[PDB]
RNA sequence: AGACAACACUGACUAGGAUAGCUGGUUUUCUGCGAAACCUAUAAUAGUAGGCAAUUUAAGUAACAUCUUAGUAGGUACAGA
RNA sequence: AUUUUAUCGGUGAGUAUGUAGACUCGGAAUGACAAAGAUGAAUCUUGAAUAAUCAGACAUAGAAUGAUAAGGUUGUAUGUCAAAAGGGAAACAGCCCAGAACAAGAGUUAAGGUUCCAAAAUUAUUAUUAAGUGAAAUAAAGAAAGUUUUUAUAUAAGUCGACAAGAAGAUGGGCUUGGAAGCAGCCAUAAUUUAAAGAUCUCGUAACAGAGCACUUGUUAAAUCUUAAAAGCAU
RNA sequence: AACAAAGCACUUUGCAAAAAGACGAUAAGUCUAAGUAUUGAGUGUGAUUUCUGCCCGAUGCCGGCUGGUUAACGAAUUUUCUAAAUUGAAAAAAAAUUUGGUUUCAGAGGAACCCCCGGUUAAUGGCGGCCGGUCCUAAGGUAGCGAAAUGCCUUGGCCGUUAAAUGCGGUCUUGCAUGAAUGAUGUAACGAUACAACAGCUGUCUCUAUGAUUGACUCAGUGAAAUUGGAA
RNA sequence: CAGUCGCGUAAGCGGGGCAUAGGAUCACAAGAUACAAAAAGGAAAGAUCUUGGAUUUUUGGAAAAGCUACGCUAGGGAUAACAGGCUAAUUUGCGCAAGAGUGUACAAAAUGAGUGCGCGGUUUGGCACCUCGGCUUGACUAAUCCUCAUGGAUGCAGAAACUAUGUAGGGUACGACUGUUCGUCGAUUAAAAAGUUACAUGAGCUGGGUUAAAUACGUCGUGAGACAGUAUGGUUUCUAUCUUCUAGAGGGAAUUAGAAUAUAAUAAGGAUUAACCUUUGUACGAAAGGAACAUGGGGUACUAUUGU
């Protein structure tokens, strides 16, 4: 399938979910693996939908038309949202396939980018993904250290750290 | 809603002041406990949990006196004061990061 | 249910431990369903 | 025209003979204890029955609650791929 | 017939990255069961006698559903109300305290408060804010010579600002075009000489010319006085 | 605009003891009627002009076989229990047969309705698709009418009427969902029916003003009512 | 445990199937038991055990179709339609951010894809706390149609208009069509803008729409009837107790013994429009066209002013 498109079956309803909330250290994609920068998601965990992860997309792709680099998507629209009428009563059952979507964690990469570029042209072309995309977006460098919920790994912090009842 | 539960976000300096006493009293209970069967050459699991993985309010930090974790919060923060029977329950320890 | 309602209650079968360890029992006492 | 048949007519008036799982009402004081809005069944779903169980006060208690110590069942949060 | 790929699909490998109601190799707390001991307000069981109740509501946490709307609907855990007065939340069924047998007391306290309404501090310490912001129901993204702090950094080897002058030559680079001379577009953009000077960043010409910039020197001049970022509180 | 109505049409009624129809806890009997097929009753339509098409398959009704079916009746069958007798058994013994009583099974033949055949549309009712061709039906909406009292789309198109027309009139129609005695269609005459237009007329309006009487208001006489938890 | 069968050298296993998805009583029918036998001997009809036939599928188990707008009674607001409340998906309601692109050139004069962050409570909806239009007369909001001040405008010469910032004092009319709010159109105008208030206002009016009984048409239904259909017609009650309000009074308390007359500060309301000429054919402009500022347009009286 596609990061857009997955060979999952429409008919097969799902039901909400929620996105991951690590309480208990996890770093789990919050940091720059393939590409050099990184787009992430600082605020909140949210839902994105597909039609919004495509126009960010062609956004980076709109600011970088006639240049070199290899744009890298670290999120997949793997959630069937089902929508019931607006104009529907209560019940009945549940609604009908709508769009897909990916459930994304607080500071989490979105988008990787490399190539033979100047780091203000990057810089822009996630500017204006982010200001298409739901919620608010930060600038990554490959390796800045990773983050524990809303909390960056630096100057020598570790996770032992975090969890020590000890801190002040 | 129109049914008003008027709970400010924010607590006044007066219930904070009670709050660090009222952590600084619970400090006292298990410290006296740990003392006391000390002096036996005793000990209870309980205890030994307590003195573990919870602090003392000397060693908290004001975040974590004032405020706790809510998933359903912006910044996964929430007033102390929003928690049920907050005067006479325990809580000390958020998850990490937060 | 659904668009067409489907009465779907099952009678619970109650599996899994009815005794657990060092707890006494006589013959023919049912210790574990499943 | 379901029109008229003497206040009444999709069937008058009068005497005799009803029911109502519904609504309303049910009158002095003091004292002791003190619920439920759940399950199952039902021609049921405004009802009812049986349980859980409120009460009375006798007969029992190796009763019941809680903690401690040791032991056991089971896979949630989390974490991981 | 023929070979070749930093193109598509497929297979193999990876102790690679992510994803989770019907994945759980790892794995809590909690809750559940039973044993002994201890404690306690009889709260338990049985016998006999014998009811009411069977739209519950809200808060908190976590879900399904809805539209991650509803004082929405529906489970789970806990409590209150229901059937609970009293103090706090301006007023208040459900929230924070606390369970009213009747009086007395500058009595002792809870939550909550202490300038006045109104019982009690105009009580002490260190900072921030100048907006009545706020002060018991947080409007957002965002903007910005508001202010403070911290961390880097510049400065008599003159920071910062202003002012004065300079800012070359091969060369009008080649192509394209009616024209393309740094400045429509395309390709190249090792050099050379200078205190420095992009085969060119912004205006300008039909095309030249011309005015600025990057950059260079000088003058004026600061003895806690440059610039930037982050954070806090404000606009 | 509904009912009735004159007119029109269909069915029914032969009167010999009761014409049919209606009435009669149910009859005698009465009306029909001292009537007789040009009579009476029932049903639909609704004067008259011009007209009233196709389908008898379904439903209803009528008629019809030396037919089928066919309850009662009934040729032919059958059983339970018990009494007595016979046979049998004659061992601790049933069992079988006949008869009496008692109690069951049983159906060759044998009515109407029904099955079957035919008739009937001013009987209840029905009256097509696909692309000149083709499939289907008992038959496929004929004549006429047609944005209608019928029209969702819709304020259909065009013409006339208005300074301006979702109206009204005329006209064309592919009419969601017109239609021929649940009648179709067009005039005269009639209408406190509904709609539209013109002329005149007007306080309907522009835009109100003044005047009159009776109430309203005050004094005297008489003297209610719905309503009302309590009220600063 | 008893009874008696199978397999196995034996120990032993066997009361169907690896486990989890097939309803009674009653009546009826077939076998056994030897219980009772309505005077007695029998029997019938019963009792006990085994067994069989069930979309008893509303499956703890009735043999069961509709209309009512002619409707009735008991109840519920424990479940609807109007309004209010909560919500804000949506909207014919708006704002801000970013800027693909259009603008001969040039992002931001104008214009603004698909989007993101919000406000607001007008439309259509959700929930279920709770069971129309017109006329008359207002009040309020400001997201402004006109009038007043004003920034921007290779795209502001002038004029007119565009966009935007202040600003709600006043105004926003007349007619035809439609029951209409809405909408369409005619003709004027400086302009003929919106919204909230129980989509303000029926114990102030109207009753055309919706609209019970009557009736017809079409469609649907075997039919009685029905329809978000169409058509004609169809009883609109109330003497104001209280609050508020509009007017007018009785009494009173005033620096104070009480009066007559004339009255200030102060308070509450009221009045609230726009256009033309003159200037001037001046600025501007190739021309057409055409401002701003300022003065006057009260007088066939006074006065002022312009002509003769
Ligand atoms: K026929
Ligand atoms: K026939
Ligand atoms: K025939
Ligand atoms: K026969
Ligand atoms: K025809
Ligand atoms: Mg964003
Ligand atoms: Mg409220
Ligand atoms: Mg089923
Ligand atoms: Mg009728
Ligand atoms: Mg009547
Ligand atoms: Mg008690
Ligand atoms: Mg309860
Ligand atoms: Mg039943
Ligand atoms: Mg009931
Ligand atoms: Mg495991
Ligand atoms: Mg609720
Ligand atoms: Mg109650
Ligand atoms: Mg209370
Ligand atoms: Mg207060
Ligand atoms: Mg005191
Ligand atoms: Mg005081
Ligand atoms: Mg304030
Ligand atoms: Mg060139
Ligand atoms: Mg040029
Ligand atoms: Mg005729
Ligand atoms: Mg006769
Ligand atoms: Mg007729
Ligand atoms: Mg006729
Ligand atoms: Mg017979
Ligand atoms: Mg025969
Ligand atoms: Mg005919
Ligand atoms: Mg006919
Ligand atoms: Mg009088
Ligand atoms: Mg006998
Ligand atoms: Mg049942
Ligand atoms: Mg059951
Ligand atoms: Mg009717
Ligand atoms: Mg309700
Ligand atoms: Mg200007
Ligand atoms: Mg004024
Ligand atoms: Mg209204
Ligand atoms: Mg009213
Ligand atoms: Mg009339
Ligand atoms: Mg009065
Ligand atoms: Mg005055
Ligand atoms: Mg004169």
């Amino acid at each position: 399938g596609s990061w857009l498109e997955p060979n999952l079956n429409r008919k097969k309803k799902m039901m909400k979910g929620r996105p991951r909330v690590p309480t208990g250290g996890s770093t789990k994609g919050t940091t720059v693996v393939w590409g050099d920068y990184g787009l992430r998601m600082r605020d909140h965990h949210r839902r994105i939908s597909a039609q919004q992860l495509k126009l960010a997309e062609d956004t980076i792709k709109q600011r970088l038309r006639g240049q070199k680099y290899r744009l890298y998507k670290r999120v997949a629209c793997n959630v069937g949202v089902y929508v019931s009428g607006n104009e529907m009563r209560m019940g009945k059952g549940k609604g009908s396939f709508d769009h897909w979507a990916t459930r994304v964690a607080v500071n989490q990469i979105i988008f990787e980018i490399r190539g033979q570029l100047h780091e203000q042209v990057i810089r822009d072309a996630f500017r204006l993904a982010g200001h298409k995309l739901p919620g608010l977006y930060e600038f990554v460098k490959k390796g800045d250290p990773p983050v524990v919920g809303i909390t960056k790994l630096e100057d020598g912090l570790t996770v032992e750290d975090l969890k020590n009842p000890r801190k002040k | 809603g129109g049914l008003l539960w008027k709970i400010p976000w924010r607590m006044s300096k007066f219930q904070k002041l009670r709050q660090r006493r009222r952590l600084r009293a619970v400090d006292n209970v298990v410290a006296t406990i740990e003392n006391a069967l000390a002096k036996k050459g005793e000990t209870v699991k309980a205890v030994e949990r307590w003195r573990a993985e919870m602090p003392t309010e000397a060693e908290m930090l004001p975040k974590d006196k004032y405020t706790i974790f809510d998933r359903k919060e912006k910044r996964y923060r929430k007033g102390i004061h929003k928690l049920p029977k907050w005067t006479r329950v325990s809580q000390r320890v958020n998850p990490p990061g937060y | 249910g659904a668009y067409r309602l489907k009465p779907k209650r099952t009678i619970p079968k109650k599996l899994g431990a009815k005794k657990t360890g060092d707890q006494y029992v006589i013959p023919g006492n049912i210790i574990y369903k499943q």
